[PDB]
């Protein structure tokens, strides 16, 4: 599956970065990669598409990276708001996707 | 108002069924593909399957493959995902979600998924 | 027969002349009667709930709303290829009156045809009526050609103290106006001419008001910016720096964005608004005489901020619903709820402030205070775009006579004017109906893109689903029903 | 008249550029182009750089080109109106650099939205001119009314720093209006006889940066004192409550105000290092529309004169390849420019 | 011309006809409208119903109206290429009921991709007719040839029965061609000298459904077979191989051969139960038009007429109330219907 | 200066004028020669590769490709807005041209102004060279007109036995032609008149070839439904049935769908592909002269059936490539796949059979057999329509000069022309290049949207998503891009 931290924690109005790792066929050779926060007992909501694409509806302060064979999540301007819990996900070469473990993040 | 809820189902026994059934309200069903995807209660998403809009492709990433069925009725905007010889390695909250789409042309594709369920639990448990 | 049909719209150069004709069906009303209507007949039970009126039995025809002109694939021509449209000339015909007679023989009834029976209409083109089109009211021709619609009921408002009349309240028998009178042999019509107004816009700017400048070259202009050369005692300074691209805030600037009057923020996922019932009380509203109004849909501005769809403005925006829809509680869902996004470029968020003003002078001892503007009339240099049209919106409304106005392009939407198309009137002339067909055409001059812009643009498009049944149409049990609001504003201009 | 970009187009946003803040954000596009009435461009003359070693040896080029539109349909973003530098020179015999073109779009963050836009300037058609070839046009402005109430109050700063208190209010007293969650400064402001409200010029040496009071030129416009609420102070007060036994007259302060009938105002006035002429949004609405840094406002203002040196290519490969040339000589040009404006008093 | 769907365009599809076969899955509407060449349509009659308990009372409406529009633009569309049953009938003193007008739309399964298209009959100009007025047009024919080779194997049945397959074959032997993946039986097909391949008429009062060979009148194409291919046999044989020292010559069976230049054929033999007229289908390409069930195909057939009566409602509540009205008069009409086609020899 | 710079479209009625102005840069090729080319240098490992000819010094210009004339808004304007179009005037002008000559002492080379040098160039009216525009070759005018192109080199092919020639080969003095020499001060200017052509069909059809039937009524035509009564011996029966709504399979119908040649069918999901390489073996080819070659794309067929996406025929698409694909091994996704599905009504799929025929003659000892239909080709009655012609397509291709042709329509797409725009030559005179100007105008006229239907169509627009960069735009680097092949088939008409 796809590698990424267990958890990060930052200062409330400083942008941090997670990052999910994979193989070349899951990130390396395909465009694929997506991001969800997701809060405890909620459905996840969609950050990011393809790797800098991003939703209507989500924020400005979500962005997204690829910088070949990992894929990195960076959001600026923090708040109490963004805590939760955000996913990776990438569509692999056989066409059935993965996630990865999840990564927690605690604004101090 | 785009709306997925899932009814599905609650305690049930190794080696038993149990189907789990998805309603599509306020978004045209029948374009979307769909996916089932499961949270174990204390570690990360899993993708279980997805079902095309025509159902012409429908995959099963391979833990449970073999083990389970996926049905959609598109005049009923309804999914369906069917399970027989439960482990307690199957035990999730289940999600109904459905990929990125953005109304054009054939050949065209979004890595994502864009409206997800609200979730149901399923405890498969010996005692 | 005197009378034929005619429907469809044709597009000639920068005209578009469409044309509808309807079914109608007017009932008896009142029992052929004036009544003075007040609450205290319905109870009245709030003092903003007051009125005092005539119901009289006069029907009228309103087709004020868009969709009776346009079908849902030429609003789509209009939309997609069009700056700018705006009325021009009228035309409305009223013919094939048939009026019948219904027998009752027992509890069945057999229905006849009455020969002799006259059917009376009349125009207002002095404007001593009461003027009631431009209320949006329900009973305008129906978006449907092949639907059959049933002729509104006439009334009118006019002065009160509570419940009871005053010395200045009024009275109007529209009986007293001179009418024509038609048999089954005579039809009715009129030609009217629309006052000049200007184009509706029908685009989204390209820039937004704070981004004019040009992003390479420095202002010749200086803004403060050190006040402190740092931390520590008597430290005060006055430093100065130019206004850059890298910083664009603090730029000088020619024009500032359109008038604010705050609204409540109320949100499309229930578990984040309050507890509490906030509908009434929660509601920014004007007070004239005692009697609260409620402001709606308020002055026109952006619905909600950037990366935030789920809120609306509690009372700053249009809300259609969907067809079957009932009329009192209905759920969330049920509802269409349109929103402003286009004109956020000019026009300030409704739910948001419109900026801060310094509250004092600042001395030794003093620091500054600076406190939130929530409304904020006009400025000399602002700039704001009017609310946008829908398909099921309102066109027209008529200016109140007055000694002045700003802007009398009306809040709802569509073209201000001081003589409107005028109030069509009529009646059953005293068990009797009557039927007939109507045929309203209205041309509209249009304003045609002239944009450089080199990649593609943002088009009203109907998706590429594949569902039970198809769009803007009808279902299997013959209902046709309308599933979007259609805004405007979908080309770019540039600010 | 530099070569700008190596005569490309290239996207500039707040990424690219280091992406500070929110408010500061932008997205937009460069552009190799630089930028009654009368108007006239002549005497062209095409000089190419040649750098053989490490010496620079610059030499006319007889063939070689320079092209001029104007835009009189206003179909380009407007960016002659935000004060910006590279105005001709106050000294007739100063040798003026021509300032590069490029706009600002749409944005969201430092990412573009769907209606954001992109414009070729090559896609216009536009005037070719070798060395002897020249250029004029002449405009003629629409009719504006001669040059010689309500408020928006500003800060009070004085001159005299032990006055100011001892805070960092630079930022935080600064009247501000919020566009789709974005703080703009006021800024002149509306005309009112001020941290934000007067226009301020630097004086000649004048640095970019943090630059002391008495390094540049403050105008005010206490000249209009008769007519106009002080920018500083509040226009008035209004009762609070309805006076009765128990309750007194109870007044509080109007910090801003708007309109009224039965005001009368006078506008901000021009200066001579100051504008003359400012756009008019095209815009359903709008309220008395002299611009707010001083001058005339126009719906058709001057039009944009735009100039760039044409490309020449330099030599390439014998067997031919699919991509587009990005090796060109090193080139620039200049001349004259003559400008005529007639004004009534 | 009765009153269909009481005033109303009604969506129907295959599983509102129940449905079950993909190969026999549809979409589309049907409408409340019925439906040198000179036309007229006069002494128009409306005839409206009452029922008093059980008996029905036919009573003269003089006020009441008919509507007709003719759609010569071909905006509609068109269904009188496909041999319907409700035309004009062959005895000329019967009294024949006005058919239902509705058109099938593009679908996947029984739903509607967003391509499907809805025209409402009502957005054209229409001609109101009550009993006095008449409405009358004419229409000229496009230039067609004067009426009087490939093959696709067609499998053969007998009228013999003992000389028949014991199995049930019908569907599963039939030459079909699939589009989109619908199975569709080929017919008529290919003029040929045919299971699925030959015209079929019902005699005078034959059943709907599983009728016998007695009941209906089975055509056969055998006068055009001088220059035409035999149904039932193999174009001819070609070589499947190279002969050699160590091989022998090898033949294969044509099943079916597309066009070659210099190919000579006749077209199907029409006959007074037949059509008259197609619409060729409006493409890029097509070749040889003439419609393989006979007749003249045209780009601009003649226009069709769509009718109804005009719905008059029952008495409207006493207080308003926006939802249309659905009771309606019980009605119908009749009136003269003359067709009148020249000829050319 | 010997011309101006003209680019921009004007929009009048049903004409559309295209103007385009590049810049243009030639070098000198085979140092002033003509040469023998084989495939031997190369290395000639195929039959089917291999060739004989001659590389000319000479370039050419080539506008063959739409991005040329058409701004991707203005293609989108004529898509959504039209239901076909059609070239009708050229205009050619060459101006502003200069040669520099390059002399180069050790390290660096200093490229100086030769103000006497002269630049031949002609065009080819008569169609006396080989004409190599209708291939579908690189080129041509770059779409971003800020990029300036290095003009292709000409060559040509003549017949061969492998790599040596035959006594009927030809070669082709591209000196032999009277050609203007230029100068810095001279400009060459030609006009071109299009011969007649057929309207692009850019439309979808609204309904299939098989629905095209009425589903409310009955046929008068029989069909036959039982052959046998039931299980047993001697059940031989003949019966029949009316065909009808409930069994629309059977109905006879006036048209059937056009010719078919199977394609392999392709999934761009790797896994369900076959694990072998069946790349060359597999895939459709015709042969001539003993030469295989592969067919590609051969005639205009559906890609795909209803709701299967993934699947693609092998050799039978338009597949194009995105900016920086590379030129070997790419990956499946640095490439970009056109369908045709919009024809699947009228047309059969690429990688199904078109149908069954019966081998053989039941009898009571042998069953009704049938056989898969393969190839299929033209049978009368027939109607289909042809490949779409996008953006980054062909314009027109050369029909050849032959006995006989049907549908002369390129099966790559376009407008086939007996007489298509001429081939423009030009080279420098015989170390030194030149470069200079080129603006080309062509007149399109256009067919106006007539439909009446009642729901909104489908339009080609930019999608509502937060993106690092406008599509059909520049990059940061500035490197322009097209993000999508866009054909034109948006708006409907009925079949």
């Amino acid at each position: 599956a796809l590698t990424q931290p267990a958890s990060v924690s930052g200062s409330p109005g400083q942008s941090i970065t997670i990052s999910c790792t994979g193989t070349s066929s899951d990130i390396g050779g395909y465009n694929y990669v997506s991001w969800y926060q997701q809060h405890p007992g909620k459905a996840p909501e969609l950050l990011i598409f393809d790797v800098s694409n991003r939703p209507s509806g989500v924020s400005n302060r979500f962005s997204g990276s690829k910088s070949g064979n990992t894929a990195s999540l960076t959001i600026s301007g923090l708040q109490a708001e963004d805590e939760a819990d955000y996913h990776c996900c990438s569509y692999t070469r056989t066409s059935t996707v993965i996630f990865g473990g999840g990564t927690k993040l605690t604004v101090l | 108002e785009v709306q997925l809820v899932e009814s599905g189902g609650g305690l049930v026994q190794p080696g038993g069924s149990l189907r789990l059934s998805c309603s599509a309200s306020g978004f045209h069903f029948s374009s979307y593909e769909m996916n089932w995807v499961r949270q174990a209660p204390g570690k990360g998403l899993e993708w279980v399957s997805y079902i095309s809009s025509s159902g012409t492709y429908i995959d099963y990433a391979d833990s449970v493959k073999g083990r389970f069925t996926i049905s959609r009725d598109n005049p009923a905007n309804s999914l369906y995902l069917q399970m027989y010889s439960l482990r307690a390695e199957d035990t999730a909250v289940y999600y109904c979600a459905r990929r990125l789409w953005f109304g054009e042309l054939p050949y065209s594709y979004y890595y994502g998924m864009d409206v997800w369920g609200q979730g149901t639990t399923v405890t498969v448990s010996s005692a | 027969s005197s009378g034929n049909w005619h429907c469809d719209s044709q597009w000639l150069g920068d005209r578009v002349i469409t044309t509808s004709t309807r079914t109608w069906a007017l009932p008896t009303y009142n029992n052929h009667l004036y009544k003075q209507i007040s609450n205290s007949t319905s109870g009245g039970s709030s003092n903003d709930n007051a009125y005092f009126g005539y119901s009289t039995p006069w029907g009228y025809f309103d087709f004020n709303r868009f969709h009776c002109h346009f079908s849902p694939r030429d609003w789509q021509r209009l939309i997609n290829n069009n700056w700018g449209f705006r009325p021009k000339r009228l035309n409305f015909k009223l013919f094939n009156i048939q009026v019948k007679e219904v027998t009752d023989n027992n509890g069945v009834k057999t229905i006849a045809n009455n020969l002799t029976s006259t059917v009376q209409v009349f125009t207002d083109s002095d404007y001593q009526l009461p003027y009631v089109l431009g209320s949006a009211h329900e009973g305008c021709l129906p978006p449907f050609p092949a639907d059959v619609f049933m002729i509104p009921q006439y009334g009118y408002l006019t002065l009160n103290d509570g419940s009871q009349a005053v010395g200045r309240s009024s009275f109007y028998c529209l009986e007293y106006f001179p009418s024509q009178m038609l048999r089954t042999g005579n039809n009715f019509q009129f030609s009217y001419e629309f006052e000049n107004v200007p184009f509706h816009s029908s685009y989204a700017h390209s820039q937004s008001l704070d981004r004019l400048m040009n992003p390479l070259i420095d202002q010749y202009l200086y803004y403060l910016s050190k006040t402190i050369n740092g931390s520590g005692q008597n430290q005060q300074t006055l430093k100065f720096s130019v206004a850059g691209p890298s910083n664009m805030a603090v730029q000088g600037r020619n024009y500032i964005p359109g008038p604010s009057y705050r609204q409540q923020r109320v949100s499309t996922t229930v578990t984040q608004n309050n507890n509490s019932e906030f509908a009434w009380p929660g509601a920014s509203s004007w007070a004239l005489n005692g009697r609260n109004s409620l402001m709606n849909p308020g002055p026109a501005m952006a619905s909600h901020k950037e990366g935030e769809d789920r809120f609306f403005p509690l009372s700053g925006s249009l809300i259609f619903g969907k067809q079957g829809t009932g009329r009192d509680n209905v759920d969330a869902d049920k509802v269409m709820i349109t929103n402003e996004e286009e004109i956020k470029t000019t026009n300030p968020v409704a739910t948001e402030s419109y900026g801060q003003v310094a509250t004092n002078h600042q001395s030794a001892q003093a620091q500054a205070q600076t406190g939130w503007v929530q409304n904020q009339g006009i400025l000399p240099g602002m700039v704001w775009q009017d609310r946008d049209v829908y398909l099921q919106g309102p066109i027209w409304a008529k200016i109140p006579h007055t000694d002045g106005n700003f802007h009398p392009s009306p809040l709802m939407g569509g073209f201000g004017m001081k003589h409107p198309p005028p109030q069509i009137l009529i009646k059953n002339t005293p068990t009797q109906y009557s039927t007939g067909q109507v045929s309203v055409e209205i041309e509209w001059e249009l304003q045609k893109e002239n944009s450089k812009r080199w990649n593609p643009e943002i088009q009203y498009t109907s998706n590429y689903y594949k569902s039970n049944n198809v769009e803007f149409a009808v279902n299997t049990e013959g209902v046709y029903s309308e599933p979007r609001p259609i805004g405007t504003r979908y080309l770019t201009r540039n600010l």
